[PDB]
């Protein structure tokens, strides 16, 4: 059988990953695992951030200007 | 305060010692606070079972590569002392 995973988040998304010696070719699969995880989860973060306007700015200026 | 994303990770040995030892072998000591970011691990037959649990998928991906690295580095390990 191959290393596998598992990934959910409270968004409603489920997301499956499946990608010398036995162990050997093990290591490489859990290395294209790895990636596999890497890749998703970057993407997912690119995305929310994306999806934000620019008010981090805006966020901390009210801030400020409630101090003054 | 919820660690509601979540990954979960099963990796397949040759025989029910190696997941044993494999699991004792592995200790996390994580940067991440405990209230961003948990693991649980343990093994069943020949399967080692790794759960994350996090707050968000930046902490997420910081802690799972790095326990990564170490099941590999305990893979390799492994590869060398059974072939001889």
């Amino acid at each position: 059988k191959l290393p596998v995973a598992q990934y959910s988040a409270p968004d409603g998304v489920e997301k499956s990953f499946a990608p010398l010696t036995y162990l050997g070719q093990l290591r490489t699969q859990l290395t294209g695992l790895q990636d596999d995880i890497n890749e998703f989860l970057t993407g997912r973060m690119e995305l929310a951030k994306n999806k934000k306007k620019a008010g981090a700015d805006e966020k901390r200026i009210q801030e400020e200007i409630n101090q003054l | 305060k919820s660690l509601d994303h979540t990954l979960e990770l099963k990796i397949p040995f040759e025989t029910e010692r190696q997941a044993t030892i494999a699991t004792k072998v592995l200790s996390p000591d994580p940067i991440l606070k405990p209230q961003d970011f948990q693991v649980d691990y343990s093994s069943e037959k020949n399967v080692m079972l790794v759960q994350f649990r996090s707050i968000d998928d930046r902490v997420l991906r910081v802690g799972v590569s790095s326990i990564i690295d170490s099941i590999k580095t305990i893979v390799e390990a492994m590869d060398v002392l059974s072939h001889h």
